[PDB]
C-alpha cells in the first residue's frame, strides 16, 4: 500500500506476493541508499589506509569484501527468518519518504556505475570534470 | 508474541520462558525439531568446557608447571598427543562422560535439569531466587566463552601471538 | 494455483514401541509366530507398502522418505569412497605416473595370514588394486591432493545426514499429501529443468573454471603440487586467460550471441586426448552445457499454474488411430494412480541407459588415463551390464504386480491395455516362433562349426576362411561413422569413436582404442545376443500378459502375483504365477549378459587391447585368436575360459589369491544353490520331522516349529544363490585375469 | 530419593540400604538387571580374592619360602618360575572348594535356592570371630570396604608391575618416570597394522 | 535407557549379529596375539 502511483503496468502484482514485492523493493531501496551514497562518499573523503567497480575486487584481495559478505550473510539468515515468518502468516510519509528516495537511490547508483563504464570514473569525480 | 530479542521474529513456541536464559532467539527453529532438554543439556556442557578452556588459556601463559615444559596452548595439545597426558585427560572425561549419559537419561527421562549435577560442594546457591540469578549469569557467561573460546585459537593461528601478548601487544 | 504444497504436520510419532514389536507393519504377522515360516514371511513383505496398507496416501509417504534412506546409504557409500580414496590410497602418487601406478585404495590388516593381499600396487604403497574408477573421476575432476578428498567425504558425510533427517522429517513432522505426489506436470518440469538441467549446467560451471584449466596444466605435464589451487582460476581471470585467451572477452560473447568466441574451451573435436587417452574436456563441458539448455528447455513443456504447457492426459487421449481403439486413454489414471506402474517403466529405462553407459563408456572413454587402465574398463562395462540386466527384470516383474493387483478393467476398456492382453496368444506364439528360430540360426551355426571342425571339414564351416556370414550391415554403419568428420558431422573434426574406424590411439604403449573389426564370429555372436534377448523378453512378457488369468487357470489374479501354484491337477500348475515368470527370466538375464561380457572380454583382448611398438602394430592381449576360434563352443571353452581362467587359478600366493578364492567360494554357492532349485519342499519337511524328534527326544524342541522354506522361498533362495555364484565366479575371473595381463 | 553415592542420579531399585557398604552406588543400573544376592556374592567374592592377591604381592615381595623357585620379588615373575605341578594344585584346589562351599549350588540357577543361603555368607568361620552379633554390622561393612579397596590396590599393583618391571615397593622406594618412548597405548589400527 | 529401545536390541537379528560379531572379535583378537596354533602346545 505505501507508494501507490497505481504503476504496475506489467502487473507482476497478480503473479507474485504483495509482501515478497514490499520486502523486495525495501530491502533494493535501502541497499541502494546505502550504495549511492557511499559511491559518492569515497570521491568526498576517504578512510585511512584505503573505484567505483574495480575497488571491488581491489578489497576482495585484503579480505574486506568477504568479511563484509559474512556478516551481511549472518543478517540475511535471520532476516530470511523474518520474511519467512511475514510471509507464512506521521509516520506514513516518513515510510513513502524512504521508498521514494531508495526508488531514486536505485535509479542513482545505476547512473553512477554505468558512468563509470562510460568514464572510467566515479559519480562526483566526474560531475566536477 | 513476537520474539524478545528479535523483534521482528516470531517466538519460536517451544521456547516459551520455561529455561532460564531465554530471549526467544531461535530462527533456525531446532527447538521446533530437537527436544528442548537435550539442547540445554549441550548448551550448558559446550559453554562449561568453553569456560574452562578461556581460563585455561589464561593460566596457562601466566603459568605452567615445572615438570611441564613452557609452550603456548595449542602446541601443549600436540605435545600432549604425542606426550600421553592427552589421552590421560580423555580418558577421565570420557569416563565421567558414561555417567554424564546416564544423567541425560535421567533428563529425557523427567527426573533432572539439564545441566544440573547437583555440584554445589561450596554451598554457594542459597535460596531460589540466587540460584536462578547464578543460573542465569552462568548461562550467559558460558555462551560469552564460547564466542570468546573461537577468538583465542583462530588468533592464535593467524597472528602467531597468544590472547594477553596481543593484548599486550599491537 | 491448483499445484500447491500440501502437508499434514505430525502425522507419525518417533517412538522405539514399534521397534520391539517385529512384524507391527501387517495383520498377519504382528500376532507374533509359531512357525519359522512367520520369520521369512516377515522379511519377504516388509517393503510391500501397498499389501499392507489400502490408502494410496500412507503408501506414498512411506515411499518418499525410503528414498531419502536410500540416497543418505548412496552418500556415506560416496563419503567413504573419498575417504579411502583421502586416507588408504595411493592417488597422489598416480596422479604423477598414471601410466605406472596401478591405483589401490584398500588396505588390509595384517591377521591371518591376509596381508599377503596388500600386493604392490606401486608408488611406495601396498593395497588391494582398485577397479571401480574413481581415480579417474577425480583426476577428470581436477582434485589433485588428498587435502581435497577429506572435504569431498565431509561434504559426502553432510549430504548423507541431511537425507536422513529428511526422510524423518517428511514422514513424522512434515508428510506430504497426496495430492502433492499426484502432480507429474510439476515433478517432470522440476526433474527436467532443475535436476537434470541445472545439473548438468552446473557440472559444466566446474569442467569449464575446474576441470578445464587444471587438466590442462597436467596434460601440458606440470607437477599437481606445482598447479593453482581452483579458485585462482575463479579469481584471476588473466591467469585463466593465459589457458584460454577466450576468457580476456568474459561474458559478452555469451549475451550477445556470439558464441564462436567460445571455441578455445567449447569445441567439439570428438576422438580421443592423445596424452590421456580420454575423451577432450573441452568436448564434454560443451556436451554439458548443452544438454544443460534443452534439459532447461524440456522441462517447460508440461501445464502447472499459469495456463502454459500440456497436458499430459490430453496428449495421451489425443493419440489413438484405426489399429489401436480408444488408444493411450486411462494411461495417465494409471501413472499416477499406480506406484508399480511407474516402477516398472522407470526400472526398465534405468536398466536400458545402465546397458547403454557399458557400450559408450568403453567406446569413448571418458575419463583420463581409464581407457588404458584395462581393470577399469573391464569392470564398468561388466558392473553396468549387470545393473542393467537386473534393473529390467524388476521392470517386468512390477509390470506384473501392477497387472495382478493394481489393473481395473472398469478403467481400462478397449484402451492399448485392454487391447494388448486381448491378443496375448497372438504375441507370445510369434515371440516363440522367433526364438526358436533365433536359437537354431544362432546357436546352431556354432553346433555346425563344431561339428565340421571336430570332422576335419574346414570348408564347410560358417567363418572368414570358409562360408561366410559378414555382418554387411554394422560394417557399413562403421563405414559411415568413419566417413562422418567434414561430411555429414562437418564441423567435427574427429570420429565419435575410433572403434568405428581411423586411427589406434596409444597411451603409455597401451592401445586407448583402435578399430573393432566384424567378421563372422562377430556376425554369429551378435545373433547369439538378439536370441538371448528375445527369449528374456519371451518369459518376462509372458507372465506380464498372463500374470491375471490363462487357458490354464482362469482366475490366476485371485491366487495372487507370487504364488507357487495351483495343485497338482490340470497336469500340473507348478510356476505358473508372475513371480515365476521373473524368477526364470532372470536366468535367462543371467544367461544374456554373461555372453555380453564373455563376448567383450574375448574381444577387447584379442583385437583390441595390447602394446604398440615400433612400426606401429599392436600386440594384443590373446593374440587375435577370436576370428578364427569364437566360431566354435570349444573354442569358447579352450581358447576363452581355459586359456584365460589361468590368472585365477595359479593366484594363490599372491595378491590375487583372493580373486582365487573367491573363484572357488562362488563355484560352491553356484552348486549349493542347486540343492533348492532341483528339490522340493515336502522332502525337507519330512527331513525335519526326524530331525524335530530327536529334539523332541532331548526335550529342546523349539516353541517356533521349524519348517521347510515355502515353495516361493525355495526357488527365490535357490535363484539368489544360483546368481551369488555365477556373478561371483566371473567376477573372480574377470579381475584376476583382467589385473595380471592388462 | 535421589542417590547419596551420585546425587544428580536417581536412587536405584534393590538398593535399600540394607546391605553393607550400600551408599546407592549403582549408576549403570546393573542392579536392575542382575539380582543383587549374585552382585554382592561376586563382590564379596572378588574382594576377598584381592585382599589375597594384594596381600600377596607386598609379602611375596618381602618374605619368601625357600628355594630358587620361590626366590622372585617382582610377584609377576613369580607366575612363571613357581613350580607348574604345585600351581596347577593351587588351582584344582580352589575348584574343589568352590564346589564343596557352594554345597553343589554353584550356578546362576541354584545357587541360593535354599532360602537360608545368604550372598557372601558360606558359613566360614573357623575361629568364630563373627559370634558376637554387636560386631556384626561393622564387620560386613568393613569386609565389603576392605574387599572393595584391594579390588582397586591390585589392579594398580598389576598394572604397575606391567608399566614398571619392578616389584611394589621397590618401585615405590626406587622409582622411574614413565617416558612414554614405550608402552603406548593403543596403535594396532593407526599404523594400519604392523 | 528406553525399554522399548533395549526391548529391540534383544531382538534375534540384533543379538544374533553381535553375539557372532562379538565371538568373530575375540577369535581375531586371539590370532593376533597368539597366532599361527595348529595344535595345543604339549
Ligand atoms: C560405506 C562404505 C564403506 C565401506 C564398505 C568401508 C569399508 C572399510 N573401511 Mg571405511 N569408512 C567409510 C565407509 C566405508 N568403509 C566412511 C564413511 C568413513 C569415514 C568415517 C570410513 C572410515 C574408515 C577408517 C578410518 C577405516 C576404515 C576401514 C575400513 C575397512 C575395515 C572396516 C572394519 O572392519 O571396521 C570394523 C569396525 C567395527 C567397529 C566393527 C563393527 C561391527 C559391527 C558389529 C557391525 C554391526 C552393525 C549394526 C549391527 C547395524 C545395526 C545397528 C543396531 C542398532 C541394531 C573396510 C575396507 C579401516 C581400514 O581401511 O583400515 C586399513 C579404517 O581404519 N574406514
Ligand atoms: C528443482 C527442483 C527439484 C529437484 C532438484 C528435485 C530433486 C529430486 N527429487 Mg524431486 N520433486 C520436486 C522438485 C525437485 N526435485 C517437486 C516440485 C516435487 C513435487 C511434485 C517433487 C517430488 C518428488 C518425489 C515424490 C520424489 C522426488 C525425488 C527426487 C530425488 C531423485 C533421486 C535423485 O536423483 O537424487 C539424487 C540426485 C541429487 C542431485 C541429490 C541432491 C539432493 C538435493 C535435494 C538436490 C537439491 C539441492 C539444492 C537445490 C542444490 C543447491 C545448489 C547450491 C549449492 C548452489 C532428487 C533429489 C525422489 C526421491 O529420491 O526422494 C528423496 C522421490 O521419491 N521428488
Ligand atoms: C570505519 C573504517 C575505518 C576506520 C575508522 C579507520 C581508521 C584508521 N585506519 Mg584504517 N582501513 C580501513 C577503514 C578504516 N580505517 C579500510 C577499509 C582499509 C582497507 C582494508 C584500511 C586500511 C588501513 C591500513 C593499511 C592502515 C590503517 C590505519 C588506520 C589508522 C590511521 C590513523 C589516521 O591516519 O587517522 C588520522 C590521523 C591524523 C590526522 C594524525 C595522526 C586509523 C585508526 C593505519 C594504522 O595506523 O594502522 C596501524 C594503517 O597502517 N587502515
Ligand atoms: C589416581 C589415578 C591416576 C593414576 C594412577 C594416573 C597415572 C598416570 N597419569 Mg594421570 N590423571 C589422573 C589420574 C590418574 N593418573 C586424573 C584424574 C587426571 C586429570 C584428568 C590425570 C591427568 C594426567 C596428565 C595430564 C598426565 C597424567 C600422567 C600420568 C602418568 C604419570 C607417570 C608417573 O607416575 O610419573 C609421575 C609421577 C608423579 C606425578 C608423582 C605424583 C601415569 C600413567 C602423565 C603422563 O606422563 O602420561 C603418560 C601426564 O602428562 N595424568
Ligand atoms: C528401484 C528398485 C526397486 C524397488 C523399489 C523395488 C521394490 C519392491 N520390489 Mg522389486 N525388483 C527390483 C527392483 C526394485 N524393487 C529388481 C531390480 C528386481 C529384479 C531382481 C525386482 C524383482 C522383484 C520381485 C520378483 C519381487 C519384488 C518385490 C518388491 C517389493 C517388496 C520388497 C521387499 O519386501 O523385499 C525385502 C527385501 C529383501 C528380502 C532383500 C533380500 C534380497 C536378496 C536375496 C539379498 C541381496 C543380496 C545381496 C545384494 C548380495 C549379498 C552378498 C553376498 C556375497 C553375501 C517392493 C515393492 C516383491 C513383491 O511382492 O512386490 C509386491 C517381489 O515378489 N521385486
Ligand atoms: C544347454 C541348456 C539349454 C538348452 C539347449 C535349452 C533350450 C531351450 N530353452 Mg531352456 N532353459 C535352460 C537351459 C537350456 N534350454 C535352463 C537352465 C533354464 C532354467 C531357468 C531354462 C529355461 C527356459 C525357459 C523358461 C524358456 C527356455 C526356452 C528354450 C528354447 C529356446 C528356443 C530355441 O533356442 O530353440 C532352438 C533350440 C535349441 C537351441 C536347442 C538346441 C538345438 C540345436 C540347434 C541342435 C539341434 C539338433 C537336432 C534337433 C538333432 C536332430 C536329430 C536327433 C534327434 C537325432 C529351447 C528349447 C524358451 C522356449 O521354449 O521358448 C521358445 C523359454 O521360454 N528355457
Ligand atoms: C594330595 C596331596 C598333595 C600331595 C601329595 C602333594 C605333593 C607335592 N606338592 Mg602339592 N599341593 C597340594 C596337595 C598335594 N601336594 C594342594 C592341595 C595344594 C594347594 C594348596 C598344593 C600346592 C603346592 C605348591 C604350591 C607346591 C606343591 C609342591 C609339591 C611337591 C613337593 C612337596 C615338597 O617338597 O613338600 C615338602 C615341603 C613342604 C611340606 C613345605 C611346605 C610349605 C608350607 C606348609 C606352605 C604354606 C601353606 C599355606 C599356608 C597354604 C594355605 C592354603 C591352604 C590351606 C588352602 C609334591 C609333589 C611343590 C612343587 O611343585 O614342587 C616341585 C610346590 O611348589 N604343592
Ligand atoms: C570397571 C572397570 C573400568 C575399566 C576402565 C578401563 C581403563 C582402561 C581403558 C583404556 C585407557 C585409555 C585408552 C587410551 C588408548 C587408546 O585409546 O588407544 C587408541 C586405540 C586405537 O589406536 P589408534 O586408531 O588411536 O592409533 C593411533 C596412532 O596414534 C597410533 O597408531 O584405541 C583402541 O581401540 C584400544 C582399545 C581397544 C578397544 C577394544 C577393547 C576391547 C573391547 C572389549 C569390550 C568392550 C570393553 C570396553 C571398551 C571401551
Ligand atoms: C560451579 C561450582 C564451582 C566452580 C567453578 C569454576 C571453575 C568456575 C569458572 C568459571 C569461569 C572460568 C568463567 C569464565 C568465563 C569467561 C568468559 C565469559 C569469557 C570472557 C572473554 C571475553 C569476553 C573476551 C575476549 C577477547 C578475544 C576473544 C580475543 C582478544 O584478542 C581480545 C579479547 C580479550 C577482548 C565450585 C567448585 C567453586 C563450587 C560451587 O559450589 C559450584
Ligand atoms: C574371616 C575369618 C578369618 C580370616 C582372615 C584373613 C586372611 C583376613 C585377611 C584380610 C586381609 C588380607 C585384608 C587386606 C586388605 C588389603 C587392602 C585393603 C589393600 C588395599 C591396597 C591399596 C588401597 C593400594 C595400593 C598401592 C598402589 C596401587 C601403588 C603401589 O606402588 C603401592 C601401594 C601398595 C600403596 C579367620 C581365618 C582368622 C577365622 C575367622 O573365624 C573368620
Ligand atoms: C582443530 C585443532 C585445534 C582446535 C580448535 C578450536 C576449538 C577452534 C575453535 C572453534 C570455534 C569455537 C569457533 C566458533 C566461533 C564463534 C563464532 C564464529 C560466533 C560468532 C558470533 C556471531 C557470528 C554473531 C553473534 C550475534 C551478533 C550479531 C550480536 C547479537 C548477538 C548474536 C546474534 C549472537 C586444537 C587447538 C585442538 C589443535 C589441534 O592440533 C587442531
Ligand atoms: S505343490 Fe509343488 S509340485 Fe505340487 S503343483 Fe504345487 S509347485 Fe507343483
Amino acid at each position: 500500500v505505501p507508494g501507490d502511483a497505481g504503476f504496475d503496468p506489467l502487473t507482476i502484482s497478480a503473479w507474485l506476493d504483495s509482501r515478497w514485492l514490499r520486502e523486495a523493493e525495501i530491502k533494493h531501496c535501502r541497499v541502494a541508499m546505502l550504495a549511492a551514497a557511499g559511491c559518492i562518499a569515497q570521491d568526498i573523503f576517504q578512510f585511512p589506509g584505503a573505484k567505483m567497480t574495480a575497488l571491488h575486487d581491489a578489497a576482495v584481495k585484503a579480505g574486506s569484501m568477504g568479511q563484509m559478505l559474512f556478516w551481511i550473510g549472518f543478517v540475511e539468515a535471520i532476516s530470511t527468518a523474518a520474511t519467512i515468518q511475514m510471509l507464512q502468516g506521521g509516520r506514513a510519509r516518513m515510510e513513502l519518504s524512504e521508498i521514494k528516495n531508495g526508488r531514486l537511490a536505485m535509479i542513482g547508483f545505476s547512473g553512477m556505475v554505468h558512468h563509470y563504464f562510460i568514464t572510467g570514473k566515479g559519480p562526483i569525480e566526474l560531475l566536477t570534470s | 508474541d513476537f520474539s524478545a530479542a528479535v523483534p521482528f521474529l516470531k517466538r519460536p513456541s517451544n521456547l516459551d520462558g520455561a529455561y532460564i536464559g531465554d530471549v526467544g532467539f531461535d530462527p533456525l527453529g531446532f527447538s521446533d525439531v530437537f527436544d528442548l532438554r537435550v539442547l540445554r543439556e549441550a548448551e550448558l556442557k559446550h559453554g562449561r568446557f568453553a569456560m574452562l578452556a578461556v581460563l585455561g588459556f589464561i593460566v596457562q601463559e601466566l603459568y605452567t608447571f615445572p615438570f611441564f615444559p613452557k609452550m603456548a596452548p595449542v602446541d601443549a595439545h600436540d605435545y600432549f598427543v604425542k606426550q600421553g597426558g592427552g589421552s590421560q585427560i580423555i580418558f577421565w572425561i570420557s569416563f565421567v562422560e558414561l555417567f554424564g549419559v546416564v544423567a541425560l537419561f535421567e533428563t529425557l527421562q523427567g527426573k533432572r535439569e539439564p545441566g544440573d549435577f547437583a555440584f554445589d560442594p561450596l554451598g554457594l546457591a542459597k535460596d531460589e531466587a540466587t540460584l536462578e540469578r547464578y543460573r542465569l549469569a552462568e548461562v550467559k557467561h558460558a555462551r560469552l566463552a564460547m564466542i570468546a573460546i573461537g577468538g583465542f585459537i583462530h588468533q592464535y593461528w593467524v597472528t602467531k601471538q597468544t590472547v594477553l601478548e596481543q593484548l599486550g601487544n599491537f | 494455483k491448483k499445484v500447491s504444497i500440501t502437508v499434514d504436520r505430525d502425522p507419525v510419532a518417533t517412538s522405539f514401541e514399534k521397534w520391539a514389536q517385529p512384524g507391527h507393519f501387517s495383520r498377519t504377522l504382528a500376532k507374533g509366530p509359531k512357525t519359522t515360516t512367520w520369520i521369512w514371511n516377515l522379511h519377504a513383505d516388509v517393503h510391500d507398502f501397498d499389501s499392507h496398507t489400502n490408502s494410496l496416501e500412507d503408501i506414498s509417504r512411506k515411499i518418499f522418505s525410503a528414498h531419502f534412506g536410500q540416497l543418505s546409504i548412496i552418500f556415506l557409500w560416496l563419503s567413504g569412497m573419498y575417504f579411502h580414496g583421502a586416507r588408504f590410497s595411493n592417488y597422489s602418487a598416480w596422479l604423477s605416473n598414471p601410466t605406472a601406478v596401478k591405483p589401490s585404495a584398500q588396505v588390509v590388516w595384517p591377521i591371518v595370514g591376509q596381508e599377503v593381499l596388500n600386493g604392490d600396487v606401486g608408488g611406495g604403497f601396498q593395497g588391494v588394486q582398485v577397479t571401480s574408477g574413481f581415480f579417474q573421476i577425480w583426476r577428470s575432476s581436477g582434485i589433485t591432493s588428498e587435502v581435497e578428498l577429506y572435504w569431498c567425504a565431509l561434504a559426502g558425510l553432510i549430504m548423507s545426514g541431511l537425507m536422513i533427517f529428511a526422510g524423518w522429517f517428511h514422514y513424522h513432522k512434515a508428510a506430504p499429501k497426496l495430492e502433492w505426489f499426484q502432480n507429474a506436470e510439476s515433478m517432470l518440469n522440476h526433474h527436467l529443468s532443475g535436476l537434470l538441467g541445472l545439473g548438468c549446467l552446473s557440472w559444466a560451471g566446474h569442467q569449464i573454471h575446474v576441470s578445464l584449466p587444471v587438466n590442462k596444466l597436467l596434460d601440458a605435464g606440470v607437477a599437481p603440487q606445482e598447479i593453482p589451487l581452483p579458485h585462482e582460476f575463479l579469481v584471476n581471470r588473466d591467469l585463466m586467460a593465459q589457458l584460454y585467451p577466450s576468457f580476456s572477452k568474459g561474458l559478452v560473447p555469451f549475451f550477445t550471441l556470439n558464441w564462436s568466441e567460445y571455441s578455445d574451451f567449447l569445441t567439439f573435436k570428438g576422438g580421443l586426448n592423445p596424452v590421456t587417452g580420454g575423451l577432450w574436456l573441452s568436448d564434454t563441458a560443451h556436451h554439458h552445457l548443452a544438454l544443460a539448455v534443452l534439459f532447461i528447455v524440456a522441462g517447460h513443456m508440461y501445464r502447472t499454474n499459469w495456463g502454459i504447457g500440456h497436458s499430459m492426459k490430453e496428449i495421451l487421449e489425443a493419440h489413438k488411430g484405426p489399429f489401436t481403439g480408444e488408444g493411450h486413454k486411462g494411461l495417465y489414471e494409471i501413472l499416477t494412480t499406480s506406484w508399480h506402474a511407474q516402477l516398472a517403466i522407470n526400472l526398465a529405462m534405468l536398466g536400458s541407459v545402465s546397458i547403454i553407459v557399458a557400450h559408450h563408456m568403453y567406446a569413448m572413454p571418458p575419463y583420463p588415463y581409464i581407457a588404458t587402465d584395462y581393470p577399469t574398463q573391464l569392470s564398468i562395462f561388466t558392473h553396468h551390464m549387470w545393473i542393467g540386466g537386473f534393473c529390467v527384470c524388476g521392470g517386468a516383474a512390477h509390470a506384473g504386480i501392477f497387472m495382478v493387483r493394481d489393473y481395473n478393467p472398469a478403467q481400462n476398456y478397449n484402451n492399448l491395455l485392454d487391447r494388448v492382453i486381448r491378443h496375448r496368444d497372438a504375441i507370445i506364439s510369434h515371440l516363440n516362433w522367433i526364438c526358436i528360430f533365433l536359437g537354431f540360426h544362432s546357436f546352431g551355426l556354432y553346433i555346425h562349426n563344431d561339428t565340421m571342425r571336430a570332422l576335419g571339414r574346414t570348408q564347410d564351416m560358417f567363418s572368414d576362411t570358409a562360408i561366410q556370414l559378414k555382418p554387411v550391415f554394422a560394417q557399413w554403419v562403421q563405414s559411415i561413422h568413419t566417413l562422418a568428420p567434414g561430411n555429414t558431422t562437418p564441423n567435427a573434426l574427429a570420429t565419435a569413436s575410433y572403434a568405428f574406424g581411423g586411427d589406434v590411439v596409444a597411451v603409455g604403449n597401451k592401445v586407448a582404442m583402435m578399430p573393432i573389426s566384424l567378421g563372422t564370429a562377430d556376425f554369429m555372436v551378435h545373433h547369439i545376443h538378439a536370441f538371448t534377448i528375445h527369449v528374456t523378453v519371451l518369459i518376462l512378457l509372458k507372465g506380464v500378459l498372463f500374470s491375471r488369468n490363462s487357458r490354464l487357470i482362469p482366475d490366476k489374479a485371485n491366487l495372487g502375483f507370487r504364488f507357487p501354484c495351483d495343485g497338482p491337477g490340470r497336469g500340473g500348475t507348478c510356476q505358473s504365477s508372475a513371480w515365476d515368470s521373473v524368477f526364470l527370466g532372470l536366468f535367462w538375464m543371467y544367461n544374456c549378459i554373461s555372453v555380453v561380457i564373455f563376448h567383450f572380454s574375448w574381444k577387447m583382448q584379442s583385437d583390441v587391447w595390447g602394446t604398440v611398438q615400433s612400426d606401429g602394430t599392436v600386440t594384443h592381449i590373446t593374440g587375435g585368436n577370436f576370428a578364427q576360434s569364437a566360431i566354435t563352443i570349444n573354442g569358447w571353452l579352450r581358447d576363452f575360459l581355459w586359456a584365460q581362467a589361468s590368472q585365477v587359478i595359479q593366484s594363490y600366493g599372491s595378491a590375487l589369491s583372493a580373486y582365487g578364492l573367491i573363484f572357488l567360494g562362488a563355484h560352491f554357492i553356484w552348486a549349493f544353490s542347486l540343492m533348492f532349485l532341483f528339490s522340493g519342499r515336502g522332502y525337507w519337511q519330512e527331513l525335519i520331522e526326524s530331525i524335530v524328534w530327536a529334539h523332541n527326544k532331548l526335550n529342546v524342541a523349539p516353541a517356533i516349529q521349524p519348517r521347510a522354506l515355502s515353495i516361493t522361498q525355495g526357488r527365490a533362495v535357490g535363484l539368489a544363490h544360483y546368481l551369488l555364484g555365477g556373478i561371483g565366479t566371473t567376477w573372480a575371473f574377470f579381475l584376476a585375469r583382467i589385473i595380471s595381463v592388462g | 530419593a535421589k542417590s547419596k553415592a551420585v546425587p544428580f542420579l536417581s536412587q536405584p531399585e534393590a538398593l535399600d540400604g540394607s546391605m553393607a557398604g550400600d551408599v546407592g552406588f549403582d549408576p549403570f543400573g546393573i542392579s536392575s538387571v542382575i539380582d543383587i544376592k549374585w552382585l554382592r556374592e561376586s563382590e564379596l567374592k572378588h574382594g576377598r580374592i584381592c585382599m589375597l592377591a594384594a596381600t600377596g604381592c607386598l609379602v611375596q615381595e618381602v618374605v619368601h619360602l625357600p628355594g630358587p623357585a620361590f626366590s622372585q620379588k617382582m610377584a609377576l615373575n613369580a607366575w612363571a618360575a613357581a613350580p607348574r605341578g604345585g600351581m596347577i594344585s593351587i588351582l584344582v584346589a580352589i575348584g574343589l572348594i568352590e564346589m564343596i562351599s557352594n554345597r553343589f549350588a554353584l550356578t546362576a540357577t541354584d545357587m541360593f535356592a535354599n532360602p537360608n543361603r545368604v550372598p557372601g555368607d558360606l558359613g566360614f568361620d573357623p575361629l568364630s570371630l563373627g559370634a558376637n552379633p554387636a560386631n556384626r554390622a561393622r564387620f560386613e561393612l568393613s569386609e565389603v570396604i576392605h574387599g572393595r579397596a584391594a579390588m582397586m590396590g591390585f589392579s594398580g599393583m598389576v598394572h604397575q608391575m606391567i608399566v614398571s618391571k619392578q616389584a611394589p615397593i621397590e618401585q615405590l622406594m626406587h622409582f622411574k618416570a614413565v617416558d612414554s618412548s614405550l608402552m603406548k597405548l593403543g596403535g594396532a589400527a593407526g599404523n594400519l597394522g604392523y | 535407557m528406553d525399554s522399548n529401545f533395549l526391548k529391540y536390541l534383544s531382538t534375534a537379528p540384533v543379538l544374533f549379529t553381535v553375539w557372532l560379531s562379538f565371538t568373530a572379535s575375540f577369535i581375531i583378537e586371539a590370532n593376533r596375539f597368539f597366532p599361527d596354533m595348529l595344535y595345543f602346545p604339549m
